[PDB]
């Protein structure tokens, strides 16, 4: 079957410059990559977790990427900085929702 | 002409009308068909649309399509299918468009499994194929012979087969940049048979060294930017005599082997910016090469990053510390 997301990336806010993290979890998944602003995020920036599901023999994959205050202020696009999670299965692909990341001042 | 869709000067304007399907009332003698910025689904294409032979340019960008459209006009040359959600590429759909010359499948969810074995090969007239920003894991094997430009940039490609570029002798431009591609991932002698290739780009990838066995029969531009290139072999730049522009910037290069640009006689520009060049007796030849090189060659980015005694200075302006 196609991958179903257990956890999709949530809309995040950067307050007091601390870099945020975007979470993604899909099953069945052999490979998971993040795409930010229509461009693929480098493999080295991904922190992956591959675990065998206690329920079925299907492989569960969890991936995290960090987004800094610098990355958001350096990006000059018509819309807010966004990241999408793409999961890979033995037979196909599945794309998660577009998660927005905006800077917020107190 | 349709009820909701307007037509002017033999051009059909169905764009920005929120159409669920492609309209039935398409005239026999129309030049360009506009169906972009709508909510057209994959099962919204009538068989009568394929019967129209006058149309050669069709715009279908920003739709709700999931597969490659069927029953498209028979003699269409240029086809735009960007900004939609295409995942599956069928062999039967590309067999219909026998006169297809230009194809744009940008900003889609196209994967390796989605592309049927030899689907693109069916489009016999295909000269330009733009597979930019897709979820493709590798370069498809079944490609057209008459292809001149293959732009498969910003994908999830890690492997390239030796049979992937079979019979493609007419290809001029190959852009495989912004991928998860490695030197072990690419097969031995995969690019060797690309005789008419003039440009090659592999920026933002994970290559430890430049691709081995590259043809220099017509190669002019070679882009090896933003890679993990640590070393460059002595035979890598050899047999590429017609090369004019070269870029080795933003890599993990410490030094260059003596006699690497020796075969590059028609060279015009070289860029090696953002590289950790260790300035010792290893770069002695680079200093001497830059001193005797003619003004025709535009060399930039040769600066010392180490040691602290030499740091900041340009390689060309140096003097040696050692014999």
């Amino acid at each position: 079957t196609l991958p179903h997301f257990i956890e999709e990336p949530e809309d995040a806010y950067i307050i007091k410059s601390n870099p945020i993290a975007l979470r993604c979890k899909a099953r069945p998944a052999m490979q998971i990559f993040f795409k930010c602003n229509g461009e693929w995020v480098h493999q080295n920036e991904h922190v992956s977790e591959e675990s065998l599901d206690e329920s079925s023999g299907l492989k569960v994959r969890e991936v995290f990427i960090n987004v800094t205050r610098q990355q958001v202020e350096d990006f000059h696009g018509p819309e807010d900085y966004w990241c999408q999670c793409v999961a890979w299965s033995h037979l196909g692909t599945s794309k998660s929702r577009k998660a927005s990341v905006r800077i917020a001042y107190l | 002409c349709p009820s909701v869709c307007r037509c002017d000067r033999n051009f059909v304007y169905c764009n920005e009308r929120s159409l669920t399907s492609v309209p039935l009332g398409i005239p026999e003698g129309v030049t360009v068909l506009y169906l972009h910025n709508n909510q057209i689904n994959n099962a919204g294409f009538p068989a009568e649309l394929h019967n129209v032979q006058s149309v050669h340019t069709v715009y279908l960008y920003g739709n709700q399509l999931d597969e490659f459209p069927m029953n498209l006009p028979k003699n269409v040359r240029v086809l735009h299918l960007q900004e939609n959600n295409i995942q599956t590429i069928s062999r039967a759909a590309l067999a219909q468009l026998l006169k297809l010359e230009e194809l744009h499948l940008d900003d889609n969810s196209i994967s390796t499994v989605g592309v049927e074995d030899g689907a693109f090969r069916e489009a016999i007239s295909l000269k330009l194929l733009f597979l930019s920003k897709n979820h493709l894991s590798s370069v498809p094997v079944g490609l057209p012979v008459d292809l001149q430009e293959l732009r498969v940039d910003e994908n999830r490609i890690a492997v390239i087969s030796d049979m992937a570029f079979q019979n493609l002798t007419s290809l001029e431009r190959l852009i495989v940049d912004g991928n998860l591609l490695t030197n072990k991932g690419i097969a031995e002698g995969t690019f060797s048979h690309l005789t008419k290739l003039k440009e090659f780009s592999i920026v933002r990838n994970s290559l430890s060294h430049p691709p081995p066995d590259l043809p220099g029969t017509h190669l002019i531009r070679l882009y090896l930017q933003d890679n993990q290139i640590n070393h460059i072999p002595l035979t890598a730049f050899a047999n590429l005599r017609k090369l004019e522009r070269l870029d080795i910037s933003n890599n993990q290069l410490r030094m260059l082997t003596q006699g690497v640009f020796d075969h590059l006689s028609n060279l015009k520009q070289l860029t090696a910016r953002n590289n950790p060049w260790f300035c010792d007796c290893s770069i002695k030849w680079v200093t001497e090469w830059l001193k005797y090189i003619p003004s025709s060659l535009n060399v930039r980015g040769f600066m010392c990053q180490g040691p602290e005694q030499v740091r900041g200075m340009a390689v060309r302006e140096l003097n040696m510390s050692c014999p």
